[PDB]
RNA sequence: CCAACC
RNA sequence: CGAGUGGCUUGCUACCUCGAUGUCGGUUCCCUCCAUCCUGCCCGUGCAGAAGCGGGCAAGGGUGAGGUUGUUCGCCUAUUAAAGGAGGUCGUGAGCUGGGUUUAGACCGUCGUGAGACAGGUCGGCUGCUAUCUACUGGGUGUGUAGGUGUCUGACAAGAACGACCGUAUAGUACGAGAGGAACUACGGUUGGUGGCCACUGGUGUACCGGUUGUUCGAGAGAGCACGUGCCGGGUAGCCACGCCACACGGGGUAAGAGCUGAACGCAUCUAAGCUCGAAACCCACUUGGAAAAGAGACACCGCCGAGGUCCCGCGUACAAGACGCGGUCGAUAGACUCGGGGUGUGCGCGUCGAGGUAACGAGACGUUAAGCCCACGAGCACUAACAGACCAA
RNA sequence: GGUCUUAAGGUAGCGUAGUACCUUGCCGCAUCAGUAGCGGCUUGCAUGAAUGGAUUAACCAGAGCUUCACUGUCCCAACGUUGGGCCCGGUGAACUGUACAUUCCAGUGCGGAGUCUGGAGACACCCAGGGGGAAGCGAAGACCCUAUGGA
RNA sequence: GCGAAAGCCAAGGCCUGUCGGGAGCAACCAACGUUAGGGAAUUCGGCAAGUUAGUCCCGUACCUUCGGAAGAAGGGAUGCC
RNA sequence: GUGGAAGUCUGUUAGAGUUGGUGUCCUACAAUACCCUCUCGUGAUCUAUGUGUAGGGGUGAAAGGCCCAUCGAGUCCGGCA
């Protein structure tokens, strides 16, 4: 993928609950998978700020809870690194329901979003209300 | 089924012993490019600090802007090439001919070696000339040693000795560079050899941590739940199948871990200066001030301050040089914090 | 910069910037700064701090 | 699979 | 239908072991095989492209995380380049586990007149030992080569020290009616592995500073005990990873394969001689060890009445003993002191205020006070201690 | 089959059960995914009425399953504390010992060799270590069979 | 303090749950403290560890043999002067 | 409201016991020990001393448990070489 624009210490395992900061209908977020990851021998695949995962629907809408779909991490925790050494962290982990083609499923994102994620996921970004 | 998974530590750094020399010494130098060239330098640790640099990556999403990057700051005062040894060529490789040493000598250059009182010069130099001549000539390197005085934080006065290859031009003018270098005093200084922005490969004898176990001198994992509670902790599955009924070097055993020598590649000069824009408030932690020659090597260098690091220029770069960086600011906020 | 908690000036390549859920941004120096705000302590009743004095 | 008797 | 190879399954045999070689599965740690799952390079196609399908070379590296089940296997889920199979006493209990299996208690079903039986099910149910030899990981002392210091050589030895992926430009291009949709190459990043380092972030920090509960020392002050910190908050050095740094290109020879020249066989033929190319594979490049390499090495200088070394002394860039390294007045090596740099958070005492209360009394607030206390760091400084002194040595 | 053995021929209930081999039975619930668990169905290899059936509030260091909370069980390990470990003075055992013994790779051999054969490697001694091998030490195998053995 | 509970302290007893000396004192082991983010992914199984906790006020379901379930659950309060 | 029942509850009160750690130990402190956790604790309770039941016999809320480290038939000596 295109460069992040800063190094992340992931914050997320396979199994994780985290927000879904959008209006899909999905409250909170399950991660299974990460995209393109491959780890190691009885390593728990980890997943941080900027990287695509596959989720499953914890809580939410009857409509949505059990689904299986992917998403943006968007905000978490653990500190992540900029180019100028200062270090970055958010009050919660969350992530943001996407599509084949990385478009929210949303119509509206909720609470603020890393401005490395914004350069990834574009039309991401162009849902943001406040980009940090 | 028993997943795959790499074994533990690297088998390409043994035996994990004591290093015999605490002076690093390379097994290898730069190819002859240029014109004829001291292939190296050395100096003193003395710690960490940052500096905010100007991104000068040509490919880089962000040239042209602030970057900070964590420095080591390395004393490189003037050492002394105090003599030039031949190599001749023989059906059991290389091995030394003669060396043409001077008459000026650093003042207590006598705590180490039993300093020349009655040398020929030209005797040896003849001897060389008439080897090239011959067509037996190997490479030549310089007898070099450091001032250990120059540098206030470092006790040592007995100055530490090295041999340095010259690489260059052709053999005759650098056989002609080196003696001319040699009979002068010998004094040259990084700045000669080296220049903010190059790649240079640092070698030095890491940080001893005396006897260390499995888990943290190869990474083996510890014992895992109940197989933690039991007796075992730290110590390894076994120590090997039913047959071969002996116990093969390759499974990670306790021992030496530390004080061996290392070689890393590709570090980029940062800056070469003298006086103390480098040094951190209250004095680098366990070493002292710096106010003098001083070299800014990219990143971490091996070894603890206070040890004698060796530079050459990289044998194997990956990148371009992009020479003199701009630095905007150098941290001099205390290192107690 | 300046620590959005204590006032002294924060060192470059340095800190912690800490994103608040409603958006807000705190820049800090310092975990110890981090420590006392997470305790709830406001750093004007705070001696030691340049805000204070 | 299997680690005895069936 | 015919001919074989393997020794993973199963069966057969009873050769070894019953004065015992502990039994499944798993786990941990190491080496290996190739009948190749991925990665490199190829050939064919019912090969436009993209992609499939089949085949060849090839074992360098990789082959992961999860749900049921003791399970092996397998079924299933989301990831992935791929989530290959097998050998090592079905590797691995003087390593672990004890779910299964596998005694003594007990139950169910079936069988038995009964006692009792059942690789049928079910609940519970015990794992000893101070390593002699050998093996290996690391550390010493001697002898050999045959006075000392310093610097090297490189026979050998180890490495995966690097493997893989995503993205961008190429390019919505080649190809194709369209749908769809590449590559060479140049770049940025991620992941797994590897070695090192602590400026940054993070952990610790029973140094330290503060708050505070019970109790005892009459109160105050200052303290002990409450497990080796009573509890709580902060945290220096150091050590660490969750932090940071670094880990090619290029050559040489080949396999499969593509070809050149070329005859046996006037022609043809990549092959028989010769040759040009060509794999993540082989060799070199790179890193690490390495004068005990018995052909037991090389060079330079010093010394044989003295070079050098030991004891001794102050110490750590070192360290389980041993070893190693630095300094010893030609000196800043350690301590004291004073600064500097740090940690904590505003001391004792006194003064004012303070809900009230006749008063006594009074939790607490402000000032004095960036205070007080403290520091495994740095500088300065010979004040103290590195003195005195003994000895070996061609 | 629409009686026959041997007297009767399983009623109320419960039911894939601590009983079901088949079996991970089928449907549903729950989970990303559930040989588990719960509900239902049930022809029950081989349930069933004091060989008691069903049911059940309360009780339980009894067996199985799920959720919330929490956490170093895990990702993935780090730093610290106390007692050992290491060095020194003193005290001072035991286990074990056919012999030799510096081994390694193959082979051979009663087919599972430090000692046989061929090679390879190997200067002596000592310290610390975790235990690969000595089919290690400890116990004349508790299994199995055999004995014109025992209880 | 509810207390013959914990913890601290008298009277009284003891330094004999009887080998010491030394190394910032390494590996490794026994007990144990603290661990960022994730939070059972570990494992046959949350085994081990932890979480909760005293007292008062509010409030408390299914079911029931009407006893119980029940401290259900859930919520709030707590010092000193 | 009184009353104060209970093979009733909590409880390391005394006292009795022992679920798990498959922790420590396993030439032990110990031929059944140590630590934490855990269960009972007004009763079919626990406990001291005295006393009775004897080997194909006792005793047994039954595990072939126990009858002096010995029990699907004690121990000693004898039968017995
Ligand atoms: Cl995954
Ligand atoms: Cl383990
Ligand atoms: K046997
Ligand atoms: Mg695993
Ligand atoms: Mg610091
Ligand atoms: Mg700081
Ligand atoms: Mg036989
Ligand atoms: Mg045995
Ligand atoms: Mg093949
Ligand atoms: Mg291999
Ligand atoms: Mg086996
Ligand atoms: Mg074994
Ligand atoms: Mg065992
Ligand atoms: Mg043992
Ligand atoms: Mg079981
Ligand atoms: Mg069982
Ligand atoms: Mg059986
Ligand atoms: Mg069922
Ligand atoms: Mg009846
Ligand atoms: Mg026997
Ligand atoms: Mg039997
Ligand atoms: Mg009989
Ligand atoms: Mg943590
Ligand atoms: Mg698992
Ligand atoms: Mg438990
Ligand atoms: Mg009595
Ligand atoms: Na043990
Ligand atoms: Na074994
Ligand atoms: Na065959
Ligand atoms: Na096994
Ligand atoms: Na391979
Ligand atoms: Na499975
Ligand atoms: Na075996
Ligand atoms: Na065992
Ligand atoms: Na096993
Ligand atoms: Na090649
Ligand atoms: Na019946
Ligand atoms: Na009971
Ligand atoms: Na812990
Ligand atoms: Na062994
Ligand atoms: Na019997
Ligand atoms: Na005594
Ligand atoms: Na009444
Ligand atoms: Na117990
Ligand atoms: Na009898
Ligand atoms: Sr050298
Ligand atoms: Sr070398
Ligand atoms: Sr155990
Ligand atoms: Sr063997
Ligand atoms: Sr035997
Ligand atoms: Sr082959
Ligand atoms: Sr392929
Ligand atoms: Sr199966
Ligand atoms: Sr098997
Ligand atoms: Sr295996
Ligand atoms: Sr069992
Ligand atoms: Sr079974
Ligand atoms: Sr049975
Ligand atoms: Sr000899
Ligand atoms: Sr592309
Ligand atoms: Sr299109
Ligand atoms: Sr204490
Ligand atoms: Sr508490
Ligand atoms: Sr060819
Ligand atoms: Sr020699
Ligand atoms: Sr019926
Ligand atoms: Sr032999
Ligand atoms: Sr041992
Ligand atoms: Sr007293
Ligand atoms: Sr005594
Ligand atoms: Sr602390
Ligand atoms: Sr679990
Ligand atoms: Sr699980
Ligand atoms: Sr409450
Ligand atoms: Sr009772
Ligand atoms: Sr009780
Ligand atoms: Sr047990
Ligand atoms: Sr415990
Ligand atoms: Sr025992
Ligand atoms: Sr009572
Ligand atoms: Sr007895
Ligand atoms: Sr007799």
């Amino acid at each position: 993928m295109e460069a992040l624009g800063a190094d992340v210490t992931q914050g997320l395992e396979k199994g994780s609950l985290i927000t879904c900061a959008d209006n899909t209908g999905a409250r909170e977020l399950k991660v299974i998978s990460v995209h393109g990851y491959s780890g190691t021998k009885n390593r728990l695949p980890k997943a941080g700020l900027g990287d695509k995962i596959t989720v499953s629907v914890t809580k939410g809408t009857p409509e949505m809870r059990r689904q299986v779909l992917e998403a943006v991490v968007v905000r978490q925790r653990k500190p992540i690194r900029r180019p100028d050494g200062t270090r970055v962290k958010f009050e919660d982990n969350a992530a943001v329901i996407v599509d084949e083609n990385e478009d929210p499923r949303g119509t509206e994102l909720k609470g603020p979003i890393a401005r490395e994620v914004a350069q990834r996921f574009g039309s991401v970004a162009s849902a943001a209300t406040m980009i940090v | 089924p028993q997943p795959s998974r790499p074994r533990k530590g690297s088998l390409g750094f043994g035996p994990r012993k004591r290093s015999t020399s605490e002076t690093p010494r390379f097994n290898s130098w730069p190819s002859d490019d240029g014109q004829p060239g001291v292939q190296g330098f050395a100096g003193y640790k003395a710690g960490m600090t940052h500096v905010v640099l100007v991104n000068d990556e040509p490919n880089s999403p962000r040239e042209g802007m602030e970057e900070t990057v964590p420095v080591t700051v390395i004393e490189t005062p003037p050492m002394r090439a105090v003599a030039l040894r031949a190599y001749e060529d023989t059906p059991y490789g290389q091995r030394p001919l003669t060396e043409v040493w001077t008459d000026e000598f650093h003042s207590e250059l006598d705590r180490t070696l039993d300093v020349p009182e009655d040398h020929d010069p030209d005797a040896a130099e003849e001897q060389i000339r008439d080897a090239h001549e011959a067509g037996d000539l190997g490479d030549l390197r310089l007898i070099t040693h450091t001032v250990p005085d120059a540098v206030p934080s470092v006790p040592k006065k007995k100055p530490d000795v090295m041999e340095t290859r010259v690489g260059g031009g052709s053999v005759s003018d650098r056989l002609d560079h080196a003696l001319d270098i040699v009979e002068d005093g010998g004094e040259h200084a990084m700045n000669d050899i080296f220049r903010a922005g190059e790649y240079a490969d640092v070698a030095g004898v890491t940080k001893g941590k005396g006897t260390q176990g499995p888990v943290k001198r190869w990474g083996v994992q510890k014992r895992k739940g109940k197989h933690a509670r039991q007796g075992w902790r730290r110590r390894i599955g076994n120590l090997g199948p039913w047959n071969p009924s002996r116990v093969r070097s390759t499974v990670p055993q306790q021992g030496q871990t530390g004080y061996h020598q290392r070689t890393e590649l590709n570090k980029r000069l940062i800056d070469i200066g003298e006086g103390d824009e480098p040094t951190v408030d209250g004095g680098f932690v366990n070493y002292g001030e710096v106010d003098g020659p001083y070299t800014l090597v990219k990143g971490s260098v091996p070894g603890p301050d206070k040890r004698l690091v060796r530079f050459r220029p990289a044998v194997r770069p990956n990148d371009q040089p992009r020479l003199d960086p701009e630095v905007r600011y150098v941290s001099n906020e205390s290192n107690q914090g | 910069r300046e620590c959005d908690y204590c006032g002294t000036d924060i060192e470059p390549g340095t800190g912690t910037m800490f994103v608040h859920k409603d958006g807000a941004t705190t820049h800090f120096c310092s975990s110890k700064c981090e420590n006392n705000a997470d305790l709830g302590r406001e750093a004007r009743n705070l001696e030691w701090t340049d805000t204070a004095r």
